[PDB]
RNA sequence: UCGGAGUACAAAAAACCCUCCGAGUGAUUUUAAUCUAGACAAACCAGUCAAAAUAACCAUAACAUCACUUAUUGAUCCAAAAUUUUGAUCAACGGAACAAGUUACCCUAGGGAUAACAGCGCAAUCCUGUUCUAGAGUUCCUAUCGACAAUAGGGUUUACGACCU
RNA sequence: GCCUAACGAGCCUGGUGAUAGCUGGUUGUCCGAGAAAGAAUUUUAGUUCAACCUUAAAAAUACCCCAAAAACCCUAAAUUCCA
């Protein structure tokens, strides 16, 4: 089965607290083939609005987007067209979430 | 082609070429079209006019024909009766 | 091998003529396997599926509704199992005539 | 099933031929066709069987 | 044309299921 | 790489979702039907209609008419009601209908007709005829007062002259007679007019006949302005089309600017342009009466010519185009042998020095 | 050799001992003419459409149809026919008119354009470690082991590639 | 196996300047422009056609190119075509 990066693979409810599904599902999650975390609705929210919170706090004026969509330098002669929509965040198979 | 002959040491022609060719004398060659007369039966009516027609070769094979053949084949030529008479001259040629 | 034979030449289907250029009658405007672009106004139909222009003019490119002809069962039947506000469309092509058919000239003043 | 070519012929009385593609096991071909000698459409009758 | 705006337009299968 | 439409996609408005509970029309009919509905709108794609010219499209009209006039909507509706009720009632009638033997008294049909929707119907043909374009060059008006106009082909032949109707010269020779009904405190125009085949001027037509300061329905009665002149196109040119204007006017109008010598056979003296024509006397004259024919040469205009216009007679082709070819080529390559005899000048030999 | 779909996402074209389906014809009667503007396609040869005009027929009467319709095919010469045509699993399908093995008894011309040895690349196979513990260990995961899996290295093996000779 | 120091068929002369799509070689100076492969082929170690290119010569538009325009279920970077 194929995964793309920021999928879900296994959903796990009840009337646990997060803390004791987390302890087991780590295992799990490093015993795939991607690297992986075990995440709460909690969680999850937290670190999309971290990572947005990331992208509008940036002091640096020069973002992957801005640079490649305007193709500046010529730097599309480089880049795959995929990397319009992947912004340098993705890479091959390998997704680095500090990227901005 | 043979551009020294033994005998006389003149430039043969290649007879093969007189058979299936006609020489206008404006440099236009003429020739039929392969397989007009090769199973008729199983082509439409269409495809056999477009094989009865006669038509001419482009710049390459006329060349490569001139060079086949002697300087006797590219005479002017009066014959009394001829078809093609009417075809020799170009005429309005702007170029 | 299992796999054979798969080796065969591209048709060159495709538009020939494009909008808004000059055509000569019987220049062909288009050519293709299924039709894709229908005849309109000007525009003869070859046995194979090909368009050409029968007057000399500009080629248009167009969308309109498409009226089967009743002779044809299977678009009838298409036809007839719409839903009642629909209308099906196609692609035209059309030529639209240059010149004027022809002129008066004076031949002799009696 | 193999078919057969057979060379027809006008009974407008001018020879005029064309080849035609016809069932083995089925009968004596004839048919209406076009003779340009005649300009008409005229009957024509199996002659001979051409191919097989 | 899939750039254009009119794109899609001569679409009907969707209105009639024979399957 | 998607647009965005622009405006309504054609078919966006009715549910995928559950078809089956959707009406479909399982007629053919209904379905053309409603497609030539479609194909009639104003849509916001590249259509047929665009480049095809339905001619300017939207045109705001100026009109010159006749006031159209006024009847009571809910009488006359009672009223036709009414005639239905007693039209239907009949045995008599229904035994008509069922055994498929009736007939319409087609003259009392032609007399409700001239009456009421004709003058719609004769303005659109006058529009489709292109009256208006060549006339008054963007004005519209409704013939509210129907014109009669016929020939004397002989004692007992009657020759009628419909809006578009095909008339031979030779019935048009001498000066029609007019039928209207106006009672008199009136004064009238009348003008036949030859739109096209006026030789020089592409713009301008000739005044055939004009007559003024009418009294009612009398037609003799009035000044003529330009006396009769017989129809005559040339042989060559197919259907001129001559037009009977009229105009019913207020104050008596007296020009001598306008007025032609008696026998008036120069073609430089009648030349005439309507529109200029009715600027002038604009306020006065309201356009009212029209009829009109499409005309083609016959023998006796010959005589005109000659006889009358003291002319040579011209007469005219129909030329078409020479045909296309492309630039000849050095080695025309698998083309025909006749190839060569397209670019040939013409077919006789020449034999240059020698 | 020929065709359809993908590869080749939207004009065309586009390879593989690439992935998949087919063709080497039936059946039928509407037996489907002559001539010619202009084009498509294209190295060439071959292929394709087609207005107008003639002639056939209702007395202003020219697309053979169906099977995914697309493919159902073959040049010159030469043979048979006599008026106008027909003939190739020429399937190595642009086609030599007609010819097989074997050589370690071999020869010449070359090739590192191409194998066997060795090197190099790579790491499928191989070898090391760590990571994870269900389990074995009487009880007890890690004294000794450790399935399912994870991360990283090594460059012994058999291959793979054909880069130096 | 042997047949005058090399015999899967002697040696010598002639045919003979055999024939090699294969290897090697190919001799003054300076200047102008300048090329990586589509098609057939007992063809893929070669040819012959195209496309490019060179040298002259005639011309007139040539690239670049905004709208508008190019398919039917879903479909990107982008192409085509043009003032
Ligand atoms: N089938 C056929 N064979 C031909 C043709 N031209 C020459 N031939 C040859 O002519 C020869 C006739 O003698 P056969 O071997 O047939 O008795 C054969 O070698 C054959 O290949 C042709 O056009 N068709
Ligand atoms: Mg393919
Ligand atoms: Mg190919
Ligand atoms: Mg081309
Ligand atoms: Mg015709
Ligand atoms: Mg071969
Ligand atoms: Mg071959
Ligand atoms: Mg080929
Ligand atoms: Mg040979
Ligand atoms: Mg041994
Ligand atoms: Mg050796
Ligand atoms: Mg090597
Ligand atoms: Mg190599
Ligand atoms: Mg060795
Ligand atoms: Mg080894
Ligand atoms: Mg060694
Ligand atoms: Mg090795
Ligand atoms: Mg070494
Ligand atoms: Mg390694
Ligand atoms: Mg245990
Ligand atoms: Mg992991
Ligand atoms: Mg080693
Ligand atoms: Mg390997
Ligand atoms: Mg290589
Ligand atoms: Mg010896
Ligand atoms: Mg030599
Ligand atoms: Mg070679
Ligand atoms: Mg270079
Ligand atoms: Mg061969
Ligand atoms: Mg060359
Ligand atoms: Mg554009
Ligand atoms: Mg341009």
């Amino acid at each position: 089965t194929p995964v793309k990066a920021g999928r879900l693979i296994v959903e796990m409810g009840g009337r646990c607290e997060f803390k004791e599904v987390q302890g087991f599902l780590d295992l799990v999650a490093h015993k795939l083939p991607f690297p992986a975390k075990a995440v709460s609705r909690e969680t999850l929210e937290k670190m999309r609005k971290d990572q947005e919170e990331r992208e509008r706090n940036n002091q640096n004026p020069w973002t992957f987007e801005r640079i490649a969509t305007a193709n500046m330098l010529g730097i599309r002669k480089v880049l795959s067209p995929y990397d319009l929509t992947h912004k340098g965040r993705y890479w091959g198979k390998f997704y680095t979430p500090e990227r901005v | 082609v043979t551009y020294f002959s033994s005998r006389k040491g003149k430039r043969k022609t290649v007879k093969a070429v007189i058979y299936r060719f006609l020489r206008l004398h404006s440099g236009l060659w003429l020739r039929r079209k392969a397989g007009y007369k090769k199973k008729l039966w199983k082509k439409t009516a269409a495809r056999k006019r477009r094989l009865r027609e006669f038509v001419f070769c482009n710049k390459t094979q006329s060349k490569l024909l001139d060079k086949m053949t002697t300087s006797f084949w590219k005479r002017r030529n009066w014959y009394a009766d001829d078809p093609y008479q009417k075809y020799q001259d170009r005429t309005n040629l702007k170029v | 091998s299992k796999n054979l034979g798969g080796k065969s030449p591209g048709k060159r289907f495709g538009i020939k003529k494009m909008e808004g250029h000059y055509v000569h009658a019987g220049n062909i405007l288009a050519t293709q396997r299924h039709f894709r672009w229908h005849p309109g106004a000007h525009v003869g139909l070859g046995k194979n599926k090909c368009l050409y222009a029968l007057e000399e003019g500009v080629v248009r490119y167009t969308k309109e509704v498409y009226v089967p002809n009743p002779s044809n069962s299977e678009a009838v039947d298409l036809v007839t199992r719409l839903p009642q506000g629909a209308v099906l469309y196609k692609t035209f092509v059309h030529v639209v005539p240059a010149k004027p058919e022809g002129t008066f000239k004076l031949v002799a003043m009696l | 099933s193999k078919t057969i070519l057979v060379k027809m012929m006008s009974q407008a009385g001018t020879g005029f031929s064309f080849n035609t593609k016809r069932s083995r096991l089925r009968e004596k071909l004839t048919l209406l066709h076009y003779d340009p000698v005649v300009k008409k459409k005229v009957l024509f009758v199996e002659q001979k069987k051409i191919r097989s | 044309y899939r750039s254009k705006p009119t794109h899609g337009i001569g679409r009907y299968k969707h209105l009639v299921k024979a399957q | 790489r998607r647009a965005a439409p622009l405006g309504p996609m054609p078919n966006e408005d009715i549910d995928v979702s559950d078809l089956e509970r959707l009406k479909k029309y399982r007629s053919f009919d209904r379905y053309r039907r409603r497609a030539e509905q479609e194909a009639r709108k104003p849509h916001w794609w590249r259509t047929y209609r665009e480049h095809f010219g339905e001619e300017s499209g939207p045109k705001d009209r100026v009109d010159i008419g006749l006031p159209p006039p006024k009847v009571s909507r809910t009488q006359q509706l009672l009223e036709r009601k009414q005639a239905l009720r007693e039209l239907r009632a009949n045995v008599e009638e229904e035994r008509a209908a069922r055994l498929q033997t009736a007939r319409i008294p087609l003259e009392a049909v032609r007399a409700e007709w001239e009456r009421t929707c004709g003058p719609y119907h004769k303005q659109r043909l006058a529009e489709y005829c292109g009256l208006y374009r060549d006339l008054f060059h963007g004005a519209t008006f409704v013939p509210r007062v129907p014109l009669h106009v016929a020939y004397a082909v002989g004692e007992d032949d009657l020759m009628p002259v419909y809006h578009g109707n095909e008339v031979t010269p030779t019935e048009a020779a001498q000066a029609p007679e007019v039928t209207y009904e106006a009672d008199e405190g009136s004064l009238w125009t009348l003008l036949l007019t030859n739109l096209d085949g006026h030789l020089l001027e592409p713009d301008a037509e000739y005044v055939h006949w004009l007559v003024t300061n009418i009294p009612g329905n009398r037609v003799t009665e009035g000044q003529e302005t330009c006396p009769y002149l017989p129809p005559f196109p040339a042989r060559g040119s197919g259907f001129h089309r001559f037009a009977f204007l009229l105009f019913k006017q207020d104050k008596r109008i007296d020009f001598s600017g306008d007025t032609r010598p008696s026998p008036c056979y120069q073609l430089a003296q009648r030349t005439f342009h309507t529109f200029d024509f009715y600027k002038k006397h604009q306020d006065a004259m309201t356009p009212a009466g029209l009829a009109f024919f499409q005309c083609r040469w016959d023998d006796s205009v010959t005589r005109v010519f000659h006889q009358l216009l003291d002319m040579r007679e011209p007469v005219f082709e129909f030329v078409r185009p020479p045909p296309y070819h492309p630039k000849q080529k050095r080695f025309p390559h698998r083309q025909p042998l006749r190839y060569l005899d397209r670019y040939r000048d013409s077919h006789e030999p020449t034999y240059g020095i020698y």
